[PDB]
């Protein structure tokens, strides 16, 4: 009914100083939000960007908001994405707005113009808290690589991984185009120093080629992007979701989150799925906020026993809800998790 | 399914497997339902469970504190002596200490 900080950090702290256990990472939208360039947040939240398409752009969106919002509760840019998308999968889809169709191809058009040019804010200087992080990741020679997953859009990881110049390899290979692979990341033989990094939602310098239906990566062009949450193309998504249940299945297998909500479907499912087939597998979900906003989290933690979850005022262990003992635990926030993390590195 | 007794009954035998003591194993072994008991403090391996101790013996049998000077034994009387003497639990309280 109680528990104690101190034990739990202590923990935390010799379960990071073993080498042999494989190491990941989990950065959500909850990290960028937490760092100020200007007085507004250098990147917001998914509630920021739906404010600023709500107040930036009118009547067929309303229309389309209101027809979500029919059997749905307040969205997400990725749920107005998906239902355009779905609406562009049936080509004579204008009669449902009334708006005779070929002009939603355009508003989605504006909409990614817009967003692919308010996320791009670059990096400030180095005492950005992903710095730390990059420090850290090479501070010790772990005869297994740590990886990392993303589920930003923007470019922050890159530019921090490489103001330090460290081994890196996101799946593309290339100088020019950056063509996609597959089968370099199916045989998984590449040496135990370069680091893994891997976008599960897709990020903003990734271009659709078309024509022979090719993806690949580089300079980020004007308009072209891929944005998509998961898209439904006949693919990046399903080998890299296949990438991190491979990784939940390794032997001592330690998975740390930090700035995720939990409001996702497929990797709930997917994370629940990793930890009740392998039971050593362990995940370290962080969180900055009270722990009642998290429904699908509460659930999970009451149905998998290896899942620790900490929030601010409450926190959850092996299927018991408890209490701080005397908010506490200032470690779900980005800068206390990074600063814990460059101490630790020393 | 009743307690956690002292003494054996059966001893075992070659092959049987050993396990490791649980903190739900450690809140049954050092737990009771007596209302005599009272916590003091906790346990050194894992910090969740209290110390329960009699306070009947306690005062009854006799009582002894002893250590180094450093080891600060100041303090652990004090917080006895706090702990025993609490208003809200123990209104008719009644210590006399010879300092």
């Amino acid at each position: 009914s109680y528990y104690d900080t101190t034990q739990q950090l202590s923990l935390l702290k010799h379960v990071l100083s073993e080498d042999k256990r494989p190491i990941a990472f989990i950065i959500a939208a909850g990290c960028p939000v937490s760092i100020r360039h200007n007085d507004a947040p250098l990147i917001p939240d998914v509630a920021g960007l739906t404010r600023k398409i709500s107040d930036s752009f009118d009547s067929l969106l309303m229309k389309i908001i209101q027809n979500l919002k029919t059997t749905i509760p307040n969205p997400t840019i990725e749920d107005i994405l998906s239902y355009i998308r779905l609406l562009q999968q049936i080509p004579m889809s204008g009669k449902i707005h009334d708006v005779e169709n070929s002009v939603i191809n355009a508003l989605e058009e504006s909409i990614c113009e817009l967003i692919e040019e308010e996320v791009n804010v670059d990096l400030p200087g180095n005492a950005t808290p992903y710095h730390k992080i990059a420090a850290w990741i090479n501070s010790i020679n772990r005869e297994h690589q740590v990886e990392i997953f993303t589920t930003n859009y923007d470019l922050l990881m890159e530019q921090a991984l490489e103001e330090l110049n460290v081994p890196y390899f996101d799946g593309f290979v290339g100088s020019k185009r950056a063509f996609f692979d597959i089968r370099t990341i199916e045989e998984n033989k590449l040496p135990s120093r370069w680091s893994k990094l891997w976008k599960l939602h897709g990020s903003i310098n990734w271009q659709l080629d078309k024509q022979t239906q090719t993806i690949w990566r580089g300079t980020p062009s004007k308009g072209c992007s891929l944005i998509h949450p998961s898209h439904l193309k006949y693919m990046p998504y399903l080998v890299m979701m296949d990438q991190l249940k491979l990784f939940l299945n390794q032997p001592s297998a330690i998975l740390i989150t930090c700035g995720y909500s939990y409001k996702d479907q497929h990797i709930n499912e997917v994370l629940s799925q990793g930890l009740q087939t392998n039971p050593n597998a362990l995940i370290y979900g962080l969180q900055y906020d009270v722990l009642e906003n998290y429904q699908e989290a509460k659930d999970m933690a009451l149905k998998r026993s290896n899942l620790i979850l900490l929030a601010k005022d409450r926190a959850i262990i092996g299927k018991k809800e408890g209490e701080w003992k005397p908010l506490f635990f200032k470690l779900g926030d980005f800068q206390h998790l990074a600063s814990f993390l460059e101490e630790i590195s020393q | 399914k009743k307690e956690f007794e002292r003494g054996v009954s059966q001893y075992p035998t070659i092959g049987d497997k050993v396990h490791i003591v649980t903190e739900p194993d450690l809140k049954k072994i050092y737990g009771t339902q007596n209302k005599k008991y009272i916590s003091l403090g906790n346990i050194a391996s894992v910090d969740s469970i209290p110390a329960l101790v009699n306070i009947d013996t306690l005062v009854t049998r006799h009582s002894a504190v002893l250590g180094s000077t450093g080891s600060g034994k100041s303090t652990t009387v004090t917080s006895i002596l706090q702990r025993i003497s609490d208003m809200s639990q123990f209104p008719s309280a009644r210590i006399i200490v010879f300092d």
